[PDB]
């Protein structure tokens, strides 16, 4: 039984026609303190996955840890490492899902939700999320904390059934992602304006953007606001 | 008196324990491997004998990789070299897990030496029944190692082990000489490839199948690799022709 310290926040993902994309901001908050601003929390698990983190980062950093570790096991007597023997999204998953059950079975939870996107060897899409008491499911877009409740209506409305991923390009998708990067920005006392975008293809691979921003901000109208109800200047 | 050779952690009267040196026969009695210390890394190279057509070929991989930048190869009793090189991993990821770094392959190497020694202290075990010429690049370079049965081990400019082990010693003996400015990691493939072909006459009876292995600053970004393909046959070419 712990609690967490230093922490991460929101990790948004959705899925398109070709692949899925995730993001998440790189802050490491320590209270109400925004300490670190460094801190990426997309974990790229060899070229077909990565792995969002959001949580205890001292935990997300045990975690990166396992995943790494996880890559060199698989290399291991493995002459096909890098081809039909190297690691898939779903096994990434299943892995870390299982650390995670294991770990509130026995009390000693890791402080963290997750949520695995890559693309199967089949060209699949995947995505899937687990959370510190080892909850697990699927969506056509996935968000943890206050992505659950801002990102997930608007990434909704662009992917609300099964049959709109066809339907949805990386161009829009990835907007969709970016706006609600931005408006996480304008409600999430513990977010910050950076943060990093990883789209995994099924042709064009893993592409893994880092240090974007929020743009496009808007912020005159706060002029006209005065006063809280009767006050006129 | 006598049967000094019955228990392993023995000394006979000359002060030897004949365990360990039995041991060494199940050795020499293995197939040849050698190991190559270029001028940025290190080549490893195996004879891998075709018992029979029925053999898939490019299958039975014998080269093991410690972590992703130590390369393991062994002559003798294969389970116990396979044995040696998982324990080498728990090493190497209890080495990494706390100081951070990829262990160094001097430290490793000592991992691996202690680990050996330590089945020549009780009767209660056997001793390893392997060679094993291994390294890689770290920090400071490339190192070429080769631990013993009996623990022994030292780092090498060139290493071979095995039936073939002379004829190797001998070329390998001949490249120092002739290479006081260091070969290449290009180089050492190639000159590895002839010297397993020629290894091979100690055992001209049965075909084999050639495997090498590299791990080289400039060529792999300091990661062991196998050499597969093109730079492969390019190989299995110059020592092809060098063999007559």
């Amino acid at each position: 039984t712990q609690q967490p310290i230093v922490t991460g926040t929101s990790v948004i993902s959705m899925k398109y026609d070709n692949g899925v994309i995730i993001a998440a901001d790189n802050l490491g908050s320590y209270g109400s303190l925004l300490r670190f601003n460094g801190v990426e929390r997309l974990i790229p698990v060899g070229d077909n996955t990565v792995v969002g983190i959001s949580g205890d980062i001292s935990d997300m950093q045990h975690i990166e840890r396992l995943l790494k570790d996880l890559v060199t096991e698989n290399a291991y007597d493995n002459p096909l490492a890098d081809a039909e023997e190297a690691l898939e999204p779903s096994y990434i998953f299943e892995y870390l899902a299982t650390v995670m059950y294991q770990r509130r079975s026995k009390m000693n939870p890791l402080w963290n939700a997750i949520i695995v996107a890559g693309v199967q060897s089949n060209g699949d899409q995947f995505l899937r999320y687990v959370n510190l008491l080892g909850v697990t499911y699927s969506s056509p877009t996935l968000a943890t904390g206050f992505g659950a409740h801002m990102a997930n209506p608007l990434l909704r409305k662009v992917v609300d059934r099964e049959s709109d991923i066809p339907k949805t390009t990386v161009q829009v998708a990835e907007e969709a992602i970016v706006n609600a990067m931005r408006v996480l920005y304008y409600r999430d006392a513990r977010s910050s304006r950076n943060f990093s975008l990883a789209i995994i293809d099924k042709n064009t691979g893993l592409t893994f953007k880092k240090n974007l921003q929020v743009e496009n901000m808007k912020w005159d109208f706060a002029k006209d606001i005065k006063g809280y109800g009767t006050q006129k200047i | 008196g006598t049967g000094y050779d019955l228990s392993n952690s023995v000394f006979s009267p000359d002060g030897r324990n004949f365990q360990v040196e039995y041991a060494v026969k199940a050795v020499e009695n293995g197939t040849t491997s050698i190991g190559i210390k270029c001028n940025d890394g290190v080549v490893f190279a195996v004879e891998k004998l075709i018992t029979s057509k029925l053999l898939v070929p490019q299958k039975n991989v014998k080269i093991q990789v410690v972590d992703r930048h130590i390369g393991c190869v062994y002559s003798g009793l294969i389970p116990d070299g396979r044995h040696l090189v998982n324990r080498g991993r728990e090493e190497a990821a209890s080495f990494k897990k706390l100081y951070k770094t990829p262990i160094p392959i001097p430290a490793f190497a000592d991992r691996l030496g202690q680990y050996v020694q330590a089945h020549t202290l009780y009767n209660s075990v056997r001793p390893f029944g392997v060679s094993t010429i291994f390294g890689g690049v770290d920090k400071n370079g490339a190192h070429l190692y080769m631990l013993e049965p009996s623990g022994s081990y030292w780092g090498y400019k060139g290493a071979a082990t095995g039936k073939g082990r002379q004829s190797a010693k001998a070329e390998l003996e001949k490249l120092v000489d002739h290479h006081p400015e260091g070969l290449s990691a290009r180089e050492a493939v190639k000159q590895a490839a002839k010297i397993i072909y020629l290894a091979h006459e100690d055992n001209k009876e049965k075909d084999f199948e050639l495997e090498i292995s590299w791990c080289s600053l400039s060529e792999t970004n300091g990661l062991h690799k196998f050499v597969k393909g093109d730079l492969l046959q390019e190989a299995i070419d110059f020592a092809q022709k060098e063999i007559n």
